[PDB]
């Protein structure tokens, strides 16, 4: 007879290791107060 | 039984490709403008005594 390699049960000498990259991550700018509002939150504006 | 075969290797990445340079970083201008004067004018005061 003839017969292909998938024909054959097929074992493993390799010992599995699977890494994975780090994946790209993107940081938006982010504030709790703007200066804007900072300078709102004084109740009398000398200025205006 | 068979042995697997030898697997396809993973490929190192090409990397990044960079381009040198040089580099001005513009903020918002939240400076007042700035210049001089120069005021004239005349303190009167009537007293009434
Ligand atoms: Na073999």
């Amino acid at each position: 007879h003839q017969l292909s390699r998938a024909d054959v049960t097929t074992v493993s000498t390799f010992i599995d290791l699977n890494i994975t990259m780090l994946e790209d991550h993107e940081f938006v700018p982010l504030e709790v107060y703007t200066r804007h509002e900072i300078k709102d939150s004084g109740l009398l504006d000398y200025t205006e | 039984v068979q042995f697997e075969q030898p697997r396809r290797c993973p490929t190192r990445p090409e990397g990044q490709n960079y381009t040198e340079g040089i580099a001005v970083v513009f903020k918002e201008n939240i400076a007042p403008y700035k210049f001089k004067a120069t005021m004239y004018y005349k303190d009167v005061t009537v007293s009434q005594v």
